[PDB]
């Protein structure tokens, strides 16, 4: 497969996961502070 | 796997069911999840919710209420005591480190290639002697490498710094500039094959035809991909892959590599034949030297990992492939400029004459 495009797709998944994980992290603090 | 948008959507749907909905302890749980009940003065024992993405669903929240149906509150004045701390014992530094490592390698390699190619383009353009159909295609190939590199830098700046127009424009240009560079490598290979295997040439026609094929055809593939993306998914940036539609652009680029590879082997064949006709160790040395110089031009190194589908990031094959490609792809322009412009005999002779005349006049 084309490497540059493949790397681009991997970066999108990686960054999207970070947003989800950081979204989970702040939700964890909010419920802990509930 | 599901994206951030799905999680936002599913949470809204999750809370929707909350609305469509000792002592039972009443809802004493949270405002995010949707098991609104404390059970009859007992451990809730509700498994870790499966509507969240991973969440190790096999686990349990183990929320509890006691006394006779009342929560156990105010430990240190905290309220709504919960026990899912062990449920969130789940799931990145390794992936980011290698991603950054690959970023620095190709950014450095692309930067040197741009500097080398820019000097190469200026050299070819200024000297009138070097003006030839062969050199025009070389200038086109050298340029295509530049637009490829600068767009990658532009894409990196936009991405590193949500479906805005600028994000799409950067992505589509990067793919188009990547495709044209690949096809211009094919154009150079096809042009060489035509010269050797054809006894007649028409510069006025073939030169324009090669230019149109190198530039126009990649635009068509990008245009159809853009049209498909806009009218099928049109979600956020095009940085993410929505399925097999990426093959609209990937497949033609790969189809070029094999064709160029076949031409490369064929060109080596005539080199092995002609040297055999003129006579040995020397002949092998020239053939090997000729093969090495032509390798960067024809993009032979691309064939090593051409047919590899999407492999998981946490894998040896993925790591070696990214390091291998991001090193040779970045430095391919630098090698091509060195061999075919800086090391070119005509360029060296032309530079020597101009410098000698300028020094004598001065």
């Amino acid at each position: 497969s084309v490497s540059e495009i493949q790397l681009m797709h991997n970066l999108g998944k990686h960054l999207n996961s970070m947003e989800r994980v950081e979204w989970l992290r702040k939700k964890l603090q909010d419920v802990h502070n509930f | 796997v599901m994206t951030k948008e799905e999680q936002i959507f599913l949470l809204h749907r999750a809370q929707a069911q909350c609305e469509k909905r000792g002592r039972p302890c009443l809802p004493e749980w949270d405002h995010i999840l949707c098991w609104p009940l404390g059970a009859p003065g007992e451990v809730v024992a509700v498994p870790c919710p499966d509507y969240i993405y991973d969440f190790n669903h096999k686990g349990h929240a183990y929320r509890r209420c006691d006394r006779n149906g009342s929560w156990e509150l105010v430990p240190g004045h905290n309220r709504t005591w919960a026990n899912y701390s062990e449920c969130v014992k789940f799931l990145e530094t390794r992936e980011r480190e290698v991603f950054d490592r690959l970023a620095m390698i190709y950014t450095v390699g692309y930067s040197v290639s741009l500097a080398s190619l820019t000097v190469a383009v200026l050299i070819l353009a200024y000297f009138r002697r070097l003006h030839c159909t062969r050199n025009y295609i070389h200038m086109h190939l050298f340029l295509s490498f530049m637009l490829r590199a600068v767009s990658i830098f532009v894409k990196d700046a936009v991405l590193y710094s949500a479906g805005y127009a600028g994000c799409r424009v950067a992505v589509t240009f990067f793919l188009y500039f990547l495709a044209t560079n690949y096809y211009w490598i094919l154009v150079e290979g096809l042009y060489l094959h035509s010269l050797i295997f054809m006894a007649f040439f028409s510069e006025k026609k073939y030169l324009w035809g090669f230019t149109v094929f190198g530039w126009g055809l990649p635009a068509v593939f990008v245009a159809v991909w853009v049209s498909v993306r806009a009218t099928l998914a049109n979600t956020g940036c095009w940085d993410l892959s929505s399925g097999n539609k990426k093959w609209i652009i990937q497949v033609p680029i790969l189809a070029s590599i094999v064709l160029n590879f076949i031409l490369f082997i064929n060109i080596v064949r005539v080199l092995a034949t002609k040297l055999r006709e003129t006579n040995t160790r020397q002949q092998y040395r020239k053939l090997l030297k000729s093969t090495l110089v032509l390798m960067p031009l024809f993009g032979v190194h691309y064939i090593v990992f051409m047919a590899t589908p999407y492999t998981e990031v946490s894998g040896t094959l993925w790591q070696v492939q990214m390091h291998y490609e991001m090193l040779f792809n970045s430095f391919q322009g630098f090698f091509v400029a060195i061999i075919y412009c800086f090391c070119n005999g005509e360029v060296q002779a032309e530079i020597k004459k101009s410098w000698s005349r300028w020094t004598l006049a001065l």
